[PDB]
């Protein structure tokens, strides 16, 4: 992806301050709430019969934790997220079978989850370099579909 | 299709709102022609600048339509008819604009309303946008 | 949301199929199967072989509900409530999943019905089976 | 590059039967007609009021033979999809900017011509083989999104 010199300087201030603890699983789990197909794939997970289970889950927390690590590497390196991502995609592509627009809404989901965290300081231009990341993110899961 | 609940989660959020009506729909569009570039190409000849009185303008009257359809719920098809006509009769909007702009009013509320955004009620103010998404797309009349 | 005409032509076109109903269905089906086999993963212990017993049992089943669904167009919701507790409740379907099934049933309508497949019956039909596809996805409970 | 010998084989067997002065012209006009914002991308075309008009149209008829001689080059190069239409990529993604779903409706669309007029003939293991052609067709074309 590309990113002007004061994106990335308030793209990495920002993530500087996530709560790497809850931040992930709050967005792993609102996707699994907002989209409950894709509870389907988190069979093993236990509990996610209601919101607050889904939300309280452990595995949930702890999955989603491995999920912002995965965003983490990735703006370690924006410069070659095809390669960054490439055993993760084989694994959401060839494996799991997973269908790319959900990874668009988890994407999303999580740009929902920092503005929920950070109110007002996640502006629209703050919002606008974050869209960058996760659509480039998202393309790099979906890589060995193309 | 809005479970009673769902119906209850977006007035009650929705009602929060208020006041912040045009500030929220304004930053909710600012937000998507700053994210996604390529729906200003539906408003050639709007101001798109920060801070457009234009921007601000339109802001407020997508806000009080969002309100107008809170309060027709359970009656969009013929509530909606007007937008519907504009949107996809008329300017024959790509759905895809639709969930990019429904995105943007979730963070513009998750922003503004961290207590009233929780995992239900996003998901209820979810389907509700993408209900009314879907009738400003149908040709219906 | 469908139009008069909408309805008009699902009515004549779904009416059309009649009798033939068990065999588009479960054509559709084995046409879902084999051109996206991943929709499979949602039928376990289904016998999916060619021309199974079962299969041609299961058309049967979703063109009745088809059928139930064109007679109850102005209703959906409520006629189709316990399709939406199977498939969004339980079975917690992807939506693109329906987007498959309604296409491979469009492709078996144009592959029977020549004369009766227009390009305004196509649209329409498709709208139709898209409502249909919101319904059963949805939790309204 | 995925297709199957037997895929291959299934695909340029009946694509030697079809007329490629109508199907093109049927599949671009189905477009515009099931999918009506698509009208917008072809506001140059002229009447595309109603149904009637767009089917009789001539420009989307020409245009249509366009669309149809460049999923036949495709066909000739199903091992190398993504370099038959590099070009049309750049054209529809970074001029016109049109969305990738749109790719796959088209697509779809083809199909449903293709089953309009084959009826029978267009088995589900024919389908299925087309499936993956016009799959790969709109990846390619939505590569310039990758
Ligand atoms: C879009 C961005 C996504 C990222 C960055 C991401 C990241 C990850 C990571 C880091 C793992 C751990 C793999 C390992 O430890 O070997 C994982 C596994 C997994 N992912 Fe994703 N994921 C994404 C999207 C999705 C989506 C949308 C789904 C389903 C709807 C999904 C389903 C799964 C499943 C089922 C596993 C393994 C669970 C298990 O081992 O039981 N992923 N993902
Ligand atoms: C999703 C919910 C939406 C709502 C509630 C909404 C609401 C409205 C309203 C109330 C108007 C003014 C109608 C009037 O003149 O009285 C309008 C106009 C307009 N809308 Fe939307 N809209 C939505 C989505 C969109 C999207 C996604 C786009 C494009 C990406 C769009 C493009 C336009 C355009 C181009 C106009 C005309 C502006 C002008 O020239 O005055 N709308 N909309
Ligand atoms: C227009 C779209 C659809 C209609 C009208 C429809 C209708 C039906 C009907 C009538 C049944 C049987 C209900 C009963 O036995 O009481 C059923 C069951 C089922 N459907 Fe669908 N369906 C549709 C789409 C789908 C899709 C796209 C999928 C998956 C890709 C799906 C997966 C299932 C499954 C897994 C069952 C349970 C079968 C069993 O376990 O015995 N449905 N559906
Ligand atoms: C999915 C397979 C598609 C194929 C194989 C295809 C093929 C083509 C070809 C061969 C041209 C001629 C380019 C030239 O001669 O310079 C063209 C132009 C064009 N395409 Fe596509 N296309 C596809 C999808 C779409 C879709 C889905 C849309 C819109 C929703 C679209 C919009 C356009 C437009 C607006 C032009 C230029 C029209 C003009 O000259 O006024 N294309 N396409
Ligand atoms: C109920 C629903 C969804 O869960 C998602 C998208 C559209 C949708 O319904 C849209 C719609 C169409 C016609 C009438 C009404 C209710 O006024 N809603
Ligand atoms: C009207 C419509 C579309 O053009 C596309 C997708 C869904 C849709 O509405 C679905 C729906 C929801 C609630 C009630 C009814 C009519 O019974 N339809």
């Amino acid at each position: 992806v590309h990113l002007t010199p004061e994106e990335k300087s308030a793209v990495t201030a920002l993530w500087g301050k996530v709560n790497v603890d809850e931040v992930g699983g709050e967005a792993l789990g609102r996707l699994l709430v907002v989209y409950p197909w894709t509870q389907r794939f988190f069979e093993s997970f236990g509990d996610l019969s209601t919101p607050d289970a889904v939300m309280g889950n452990p595995k949930v927390k702890a999955h989603g934790k491995k999920v912002l690590g995965a965003f983490s590497d990735g703006l370690a390196h924006l410069d070659n997220l095809k390669g960054t991502f490439a055993t993760l995609s084989e694994l959401h592509c060839d494996k799991l079978h997973v269908d790319p627009e959900n990874f668009r809404l988890l994407g999303n989901v999580l740009v929902c989850v920092l503005a929920h965290h950070f109110g007002k300081e996640f502006t629209p231009p703050v919002q606008a370099a974050y869209q960058k990341v996760v659509a480039g993110v998202a393309n790099a899961l979906a890589h060995k579909y193309h | 299709v809005l479970s009673p609940a769902d119906k209850t989660n977006v007035k009650a959020a929705w009602g929060k709102v208020g006041a912040h009506a045009g500030e929220y729909g304004a930053e909710a569009l600012e937000r998507m022609f700053l994210s996604f570039p390529t729906t200003k190409t539906y408003f050639p000849h709007f101001d798109l600048s920060h801070g457009s009185a234009q921007v601000k303008g339109h802001g407020k009257k997508v806000a009080d339509a969002l309100t107008n359809a809170v309060a027709h719920v359970d009656d969009m098809p013929n509530a909606l008819s007007a937008l519907s006509d504009l949107h996809a009769h008329k300017l024959r909007v790509d759905p895809v604009n639709f969930k990019l702009l429904s995105h943007c009013l979730l963070v513009t509320l998750a922003a503004h309303l961290p207590a009233e955004f929780t995992p239900a009620v996003h998901a209820s103010l979810d389907k509700f946008l993408a209900s009314v998404s879907t009738v400003l797309t149908s040709k219906y009349r």
